[PDB]
RNA sequence: UCGAAUUUGGGUAUAGGGGCGAAAGACUAAUCGAACCAUCUAGUAGCUGGUUCCUGCCGAAGUUUCCCUCAGGAUAGCAGAAGCUCGUAUCAGUUUUAUGAGGUAAAGCGAAUGAUUAGAGGUUCCGGGGUCGAAAUGACCUUGACCUAUUCUCAAACUUUAAAUAUGUAAGAAGUCCUUGUUACUUAAUUGAACGUGGACAUUUGAAUGAAGAGCUUUUAGUGGGCCAUUUUUGGUAAGCAGAACUGGCGAUGCGGGAUGAACCGAACGUAGAGUUAAGGUGCCGGAAUACACGCUCAUCAGACACCACAAAAGGUGUUAGU
RNA sequence: GUGAUUUCUGCCCAGUGCUCUGAAUGUCAAAGUGAAGAAAUUCAACCAAGCGCGGGUAAACGGCGGGAGUACUC
RNA sequence: GAAGACAUUGUCAGGUGGGGAGUUUGGCUGGGGCGGCACAUCUGUUAAACGAUAACGCAGAUGUCCUAAGGGGGGCUCAUGGAGAACAGAAAUCUCCAGUAGAACAAAAGGGUAAAAGCCCCCUUGAUUUUGAUUUUCAGUGUGAAUACAAACCAUGAAAGUGUGGCCUAUCGAUCCUUUAGUCCCUCGGAAUUUGAGGCUAGAGGUGCCAGAAAAGUUACCACAGGGAUAACUGGCUUGUGGCAGUCAAGCGUUCAUAGCGACAUUGCUUUUUGAUUCUUCGAUGUCGGCUCUUCCUAUCAUACCGAAGCAGAAUUCGGUAA
RNA sequence: GGUUGCGGCCAUAUCUACCAGAAAGCACCGUUUCCCGUCCGAUCAACUGUAGUUAAGCUGGUAAGAGCCUGACCGAGUAGUGUAGUGGGUGACCAUACGCGAAACUCAGGUGCUGCAAUCU
RNA sequence: GGGCGUGUGGCGUAGUCGAGCGCGCUCCCUUAGCAUGGGAGAGGUCUCCGGUUCGAUUCCGGACUCGUCCGCCA
RNA sequence: GGGCGUGUGGCGUAGUCAGCGCGCUCCCUUAGCAUGGGAGAGGUCUCCGGUUCGAUUCCGGACUCGUCCGCCA
């Protein structure tokens, strides 16, 4: 009862979020986002992967959510349940319409054709960029072979071309491995649930000496 | 029978046949909604003034 | 709406020319007199053979009327008209409207 | 004014129309398309509050039909002499101009005002005639 | 149905600014303006009386009225294929006077003092503005600036 | 069907909104849901068709507003004709300089509004579930809220910020400066406002470029179905679909090229000669190198040129070059 | 109007018509009557039939329901 | 003989009167009809940062309400949260602190507003008179709404000032006719007085199809002028839907992803389905089905030769070349 | 230079937590007969400048302070965009040519200036 | 053709992941009639078969299946 | 298909930003002719959010029935 995705793969129209114009809309089919072990430490998973997209298109929640499955089901089954930490980046926020056409035999006796054609949300589509990462997976450096053919797997429940790249970073931060590990080396950074909280010259100090206190403890 | 609504092809290039010639500027412009008290004032000024300069004229 | 039955406000009636006190009424039209120009002309159409020779007003669509305050000035008896917007409810009777009480 | 236009689609159920130059309370609406290329007619079968006939029509959906102003408002008895009822307004203004009721809602409130309960009456106003319709008994404020 | 009201399509236009909200300053009020000054029309969205029109929106005129708390204006406005004249009477704080006429005058007595201060000299004053003429030439010495080689770089991820 | 509610001759009666009808709107002289003839009458038609010689010059519109307006008119616009007042300017689909105005593209969410993922630390006179508890505004875990510091992703009808392109004004003589006349306006007041008298400043007179004359008036035709292309863009799965914005076109237009074609590329046209080219081409059709140079490809459906006349995901120790 | 014979043609007069020798001021023309006026005229009373009120009529036009319980019943 | 000043007849007046006559029975519109109002308007957005800008585009709204909810002045600060106080608790009243508005301002939405434009109190009628000018829509017409003045007369405050309805953007109506107010002015044409009538200036009674006809159907008995500007065939563009084919592989298959299948996803093809559109045809291209007859396509049911099997034989299934 | 009265620009001026303030001026402060206003002389009104106090207001300083302001060749000539091609690509989209050119981020600095009149060790 | 729901004892019919009632009738007792009542009875492969579960109407898949709904042209 | 209306105790319906009646169950009362009265037990107002001082009342979404249409080809 659903159309094929390719009625729906590009960017053609403006972004439609679901608001009090909407008010009506179906939920996503993606519910979980962060998977893995995700109340793991920053240090824990040095190494970084992303599949990336090489399209300007839409991405539908349904493909995000086979996509997750398949991937999770590949990396538990290989590497075990708690090896890896997967981040779904992007979140299905623009709505599909339809103008659902009558596929009864002599419709048009009541059809009314193109008259009045606005649609109505069926539908939830993720919009993505040249370069907007789709997939990340933080694991160690152990975990590279099994991570890569995960992603490869759920490579196939996309449309378009994707690419899967190695990051430079120290897992989900923004700093480098060599820039992050002479920073974990003092004490300027310190964990927090699952991502870390860093050190800056700015601010009051007796809050900066309540906390990181082992780079003061100079 | 519908047909075409609204367009604004093909207007720009009439106007611009024999169009966009600026109004004419005039030395002493009209005096039409200025304030009545002051050209109530400004009628005595000026026939001073006409008076002034025929006396001193004359 | 809710007018007072008394204004104070300008008379021009030659010898006040000036804000007196007004009683206020509202304006009826009268009734429509016989051997009035237009009256005797639709007669002497309307008599004989062809029918109805003048339209007769059928779709009407306003459900109000403006009102008119008579307004009448109690020194020199000189008479004023104004008109106000469009209400459903009219009164002249003075009910003033009290702020702090109960429902 | 006392009455105002409305469309015959416009009305529905429970409404008040002028038939007949009489005010009249719709029981019944039904739409019949005239030819299959025309426009319905609606059929209007209605009850006068007043005297309780009952009055039917058949026009076209698009006309203008005259509908009526009807006021429905409360009042306390105070005494029920040669047909005329006196009734008692809210901040003490009296009217004795409703005549008493006729049927068994008159024997019935004529009944209740012998035996000696404190009845609350229900009068109409629509196009310059005035009926009560129905009565109760307060149930507080003894 | 369509709406095209006085001042429909003007959110934006008539939104005050952010952090200068409230009421007006008093340099508004304080200012003078005479017949024949050059004013630039922007509306002030506190003040609802004598607020123009949201097509003089950024317009520019000349002040041809001057009445208790507003200035009349005149705006020329193109109307099919030529322009109409068109009088406005708009309160004060919707108005400023125009920067580029001062300039011009400020321009004006300049040039008219060159002018005087070189008529005792005659020294071909050369009094209208010229534009920006090509640059002549020159030599650059590399005493402390050996020329330093570049070249592109390769490519790489950065994510 | 054939002895009768039979068939039929002649005479006679009924005439057109009338007749007659065992009833079909049947018949009433090949004419009937109102006969025929003549006149009114050359009835009216916003609708279809046609509209008669040549050459020269100029040359459109399918758009605004109103209309029982939507196949039509009026009105403005576009166009022609007649000119008139002057003689290089009170010009300009342009740039520069100076100065405004804007809320789109982008960006932002550890900034307001709204949506939204994940843990962490806290709050229980201040939650709910279990377990231990006599019970307890009891305890221990767990789960929900709220707060605090973070984290992932977004917005046509969100926004602090904020372009590009378009867009207003000014670049003087109708200007600037000095002095002092008028007034019933205005000021405490010759204070100011406006218009003035007299005097000084001229070809670099106030940026560039170009001007093909500049300005003004009257009158009237046709038109008021448009369509296509690039870019922006709305509805739609989409459409040689429907609807907008700026420009250029076709309509109204031939010529060279795209084999062919209204719109594409090039270029717009008096009659000829010579030369050079545009776009496109140079094996032959076919005018012009079976030129030169470096590589790649062998297809038991090769490939061969924009608009344009289609092909995808996924694969291949085919082959080549790379990381 | 229905359409030989045979056998039957149930219920409903609220609506729309049709029909009364009923009862009688509600609607209520012209003429006529009264008042006011200087008159044109205005205002009232009175006011025929028909409407309106009250009956009849279906071999007149027509019409012939629901919800529960246990064919039945409410 | 009967009847008799009653019938009859004549003229007026009321009723009845499809028996008959005349006429009417909107528009937009992805054909028309039904539906809706996109028909007069308003807010935000589409709208592409001046202005303008369409669709039966999206989200909504209007035909009202108010003698205060208008005008002037004075005093005060709101939503919410925290901490307290008998009955009194989640919500009664009182007190303090924090509080850029997170409240309120009649209504839809968007702007604007903090010693206020909000809440409370005091006084009032400027929601008044006289005609002009200007802005929006725009033809620079009307209507509606609005802006700034002038000449009066007022309100309020100590005063500066403010006020010509509602904080701003919507909240509404020609000619003819009737009626009211003013001037108590002009005319009734042989001359006067008084009624009556007609004029001038300003309002009201209303046309919502809102620049403004007085208006029910049916036609299968039908007619005319036209239209491919416009529907019902084929053909053409598109392929949602229909049909067919792939890729990936969680699983089914005793065990075993792929012998045979195959979820969640995703890429296509076809024009033998039905839609969508309206390009061609309305001065006509013979619109069901069957019978008859020829040829073509392959996405192969059988026959020929083969490969695979959860192929022992028999039977069967999957696949290839093949029309 | 401090303070007061009236201001202009309206956070470099605001906010949070501390510290300091000679002189003068503000301020808190004392009182209820009169004018006046309140449930309440708390606010407001009036009287005294006397009985007192810098505790507060106010001013200034401090803070790897929050905010705000300025600058950068910091990001970044990046994103975006005007013009052009019979450019690439099935397409989605993307390079190049001639031009214009952001925002976030990062870093550095700053934390009221000033007009008129009066008055002050 | 397709879609969708459905299924309990001999019959009917109630069901939380923990097969009950009524009826036919099995028996016994009962009563002036115009005859009944009472007390103990049997009976399921929860349509069927797998997986799950701790065991399954109760959870899930397949099949059966009866009932529904929608479908051609001129 | 679409449009319109509908949904409240056992039952039936209304309405202001849960009500009665009729049923009931209890109790009292009454030569009655007749009974009558007083109390109870009964409703997520179809449902879920929002709006509002407050929602049956206002609104969005959803479900449930009942109706009326789906023509000319
Ligand atoms: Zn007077």
């Amino acid at each position: 009862a659903r159309r094929p995705a390719r009625c729906y793969r590009y960017q053609k129209n403006k972004p439609y979020p679901k608001s009090r114009y909407n008010r009506a809309v179906p939920d996503s089919k993606i519910r979980i986002y962060d998977l893995g072990k995700k109340k793991a430490t920053v240090d824990e998973f040095p190494l970084c992967v992303h599949l990336v997209s090489n399209e300007l298109e839409q991405l539908s929640s349904e493909a995000l959510e086979a996509a997750r499955i398949c991937a999770n089901k590949y990396m538990t089954t290989v590497s075990g349940r708690d090896a890896f930490h997967l981040r779904v980046r992007v979140h299905p926020f623009h709505v599909l319409r339809i103008n659902k056409m009558l596929s009864c035999a002599g419709a048009d006796r009541l059809q009314q054709g193109m008259r009045g054609a606005w649609g109505k949300p069926h539908g939830l589509a993720a919009r993505v960029d040249i370069g907007q990462i789709i997939f990340s997976v933080r694991t160690k450096d152990s975990n590279k072979d099994v991570v890569v053919e995960g992603l490869r797997r759920a490579r196939y429940k996309f449309p378009g071309q994707q690419k899967i790249i190695l990051s430079k970073k120290w897992g989900f931060t923004n700093l480098d491995r060599p820039e992050y590990l002479k920073k974990r080396e003092a004490g300027e950074v310190k964990d927090d649930g699952a991502f870390v909280k860093f050190l800056s010259k700015k601010g009051s100090l007796e809050n900066n000496i309540r906390e990181f206190p082992e780079y003061f403890a100079a | 029978a519908k047909s075409k609504n609204h367009t604004a092809h093909n207007q720009t290039r009439k106007a611009h046949r024999n169009g966009i010639k600026k109004p004419k500027t005039y030395k002493y412009p009209s005096l039409k909604g200025v304030d009545p008290k002051f050209r109530r004032n400004h009628k005595h000024a000026l026939h001073g003034t006409a008076k002034a300069l025929a006396a001193a004229k004359k | 709406v809710n007018v007072p039955k008394t204004r104070k406000t300008y008379c021009k009636g030659k010898t006040c020319r000036k804000h007196t006190q007004h009683k206020v009424t509202q304006y009826k039209a009268g009734k429509a007199s016989l051997f009035a120009q237009g009256k005797r002309r639709y007669d002497r159409k309307q008599s004989g053979f062809g029918g109805q020779t003048k339209p007769v007003f059928h779709k009407k669509a306003k459900t109000t009327k403006k009102v008119v305050l008579r307004l009448e000035c109690v020194k020199c008896k000189t008479r004023a008209q104004l008109t106000l917007k469009r209400c459903k409810h009219f009164e002249l009777g003075g009910e003033k409207k009290q702020k702090g009480q109960a429902l | 004014s006392a009455t105002y236009p409305m469309q015959c689609s416009a009305l529905r159920k429970n409404g008040f129309v002028v038939i007949k130059s009489r005010p009249c309370k719709i029981v019944d609406m039904s739409t019949s398309k005239t030819g299959k290329h025309g426009h319905a007619k609606v059929h209007l079968v209605a009850i006068d509050i007043f005297t309780g006939k009952k009055l039917e029509d058949l026009s076209p959906s698009t006309h203008n039909m005259e509908v009526p102003v009807v006021k429905r408002n409360e009042y306390q008895l105070l005494d029920i002499d040669d047909g005329f009822l006196s009734l008692m307004n809210m901040d003490g203004d009296t009217k004795d101009d409703v005549k008493a009721p006729e049927g068994e809602l008159g024997d019935s409130l004529q009944t209740a005002f012998d035996e000696g309960k404190d009845l609350m009456v229900t009068i109409i106003s629509a196009m310059g005639e005035e009926a009560a319709i129905s009565f109760k008994e307060a149930a507080r404020t003894d | 149905g369509k709406s095209h009201g006085y001042r429909s399509r003007t959110r934006y236009m008539f939104q005050r600014d952010f952090r200068k909200h409230g009421a007006v300053h008093l340099s508004t009020y304080l200012k003078v303006y005479k017949v024949g000054d050059i004013v630039d029309i922007k509306a002030n969205g506190s003040i609802q009386k004598g607020m123009p029109h949201k097509f003089y929106q950024g317009k520019t005129g000349v002040v041809y009225n001057v009445t208790k708390s507003s200035v009349g204006v005149i705006i020329n406005k193109m109307v099919g294929n030529r322009y109409l004249e068109k009088r406005l009477n708009l309160r004060v704080e919707h108005i400023k006077h125009s920067k580029c006429r001062q300039e011009f005058l400020e321009r004006v007595k300049a040039n008219a003092a060159k002018r005087a201060e070189a008529k005792a000299q005659g020294v071909a004053v050369q009094l209208k503005r010229q534009p920006a003429q090509p640059r002549e030439s020159r030599i650059v010495s590399t005493e402390g600036n050996v020329p330093q080689t570049l070249a592109p770089v390769p490519y790489e991820t950065f994510i």
